[PDB]
């Protein structure tokens, strides 16, 4: 690996440096090397992998769908440079999910005795399945978006017997799960009944939290009550 | 438009 | 190079393509393509060239500037993490601004006949320079910033003699000039002289220009006041 | 703040 060279504190340290400098490809480079140093993550360092990638692949994303929508409107025979332009960055999306997909399997996940720790990964498994999803078409469409929801469900059943309602991981982990049966499995009522209930759980578990616990579980029930008022 | 993701 | 094989057309196509998806290291891409075909660029195409690289080397610029105040502060011993990473986003800022200047070099400026594309072509070298004297401190800091002197001086002689006051490409070249002799020469007086002289001689042909073209000088007009409202 | 150079 490119960074097996430097120490796993310097690649943490600068990880950190190119979150602030906003270089999230530097960022998702120097932690991709911390995870393949082989030693679990601790709560800050899998909170820094998960937001250098979801960076890098969210631009994608972003640009995957202005490209999909000019290709659609110009299919509605004007040279193949749109279609070519779209694979291409459709490939290189995919190759940033295969390579998340391969730290977790290469041995985040295996390595996850904790249930925030398994749920933290099992919820970015979740994710960049649903993301390669996302630009599916192919014969295992349907075994991408099962390879999803398969994440998504064993985080879940983790998460209601091991965590309370307001914890966040949680919290994200069900609102993600919601997007995903509304958006990739064509299932909105799935969808809506899971962020309500996820709503109304959290919002009577609220009494027993800090402040600080409070504003951070509140931040993502909000976020889940966005949704509902999109959804219904 | 699109819902909202976990987002930090 | 990787862009050999692409139609000079198609790289074109794909340079608007990746505009529209914010993919501005892709642009760059394809106009480095497109260039290294050998024929002249049209305005348009100047434009595009212009764009990608601009906002390659903008966002270098801006995790430079964090990153060098970060350095600062650290030497107000702590480990060499700050100052490596720094370098290598400045090594990165290098390549991309040595790479521009060669396309310049070969054989943009000198195929170029007409005032209009040579004064663009000067007043980018004079960018790029400028840009590579941002990070400068080493035995050749002063050449590169007479490098960047040369070029905008060259560019000023030329527009001063082929083009009316008005001329967008005349006006921004007066105004990154005049941003060189604040920020890079230490001569704000030339540099508020400079932009003075510029807002009022381009106010005095206004009246000559049509409503598109009004639009176009009065937009770069009001950024010229901005620095002198900053200097003043 | 830092000068305005040409922008689009
Ligand atoms: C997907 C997701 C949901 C919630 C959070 N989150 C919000 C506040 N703290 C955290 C957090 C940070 C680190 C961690 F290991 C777990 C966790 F819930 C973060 C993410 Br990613
Ligand atoms: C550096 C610079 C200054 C002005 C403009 N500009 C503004 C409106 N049109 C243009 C333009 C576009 C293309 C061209 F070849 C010349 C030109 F002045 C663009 C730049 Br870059
Ligand atoms: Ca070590
Ligand atoms: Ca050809
Ligand atoms: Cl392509
Ligand atoms: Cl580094």
């Amino acid at each position: 690996g490119a960074m097996g060279s430097m120490e796993r504190a310097s690649l943490i340290q600068k990880a950190k440096l190119a979150e602030q400098a906003e270089r999230y490809e530097d960022m998702a480079a120097f932690m991709k090397g911390a995870v393949e140093k082989g030693e679990e993550l601790s709560c800050e360092e899998r909170n820094l992998l998960s937001v250098a990638y979801k960076n890098v692949v969210g631009g994608q994303r972003a640009a995957w769908r202005v490209l999909s929508s000019i290709e659609q409107k110009s299919n509605e025979e004007k040279g193949p440079e749109v279609r070519e332009y779209r694979e291409k960055v459709e490939t290189e999306l995919q190759g940033v999910c295969d390579t998340v997909l391969g730290l977790l399997d290469s041995h985040l996940i295996k390595e996850a005795g904790d249930a925030e720790s398994r749920v933290f990964y099992l919820k970015m498994k979740g994710d960049y399945y649903r993301y390669l999803a996302e630009v599916a078409t192919g014969d295992d469409k349907k075994r991408i978006i099962d390879s999803a929801r398969s994440a998504y469900q064993e985080a879940m059943d983790i998460s209601k017997k091991e965590m309370p309602p307001t914890n966040p991981i949680r919290l994200g982990l069900a609102l993600n799960f919601s997007v995903f049966h509304y958006e990739i499995a064509n299932s909105p009522e799935e969808a809506i009944s899971l962020a309500k209930t996820t709503f109304d759980e959290a919002m009577a578990d609220l009494h027993t939290l800090s402040e600080d616990s409070y504003k951070d579980s509140t931040l993502i029930m909000q976020l889940l009550r966005d949704n509902l008022t999109l959804w219904t | 438009r699109r819902p909202s993701s976990w987002r930090q």
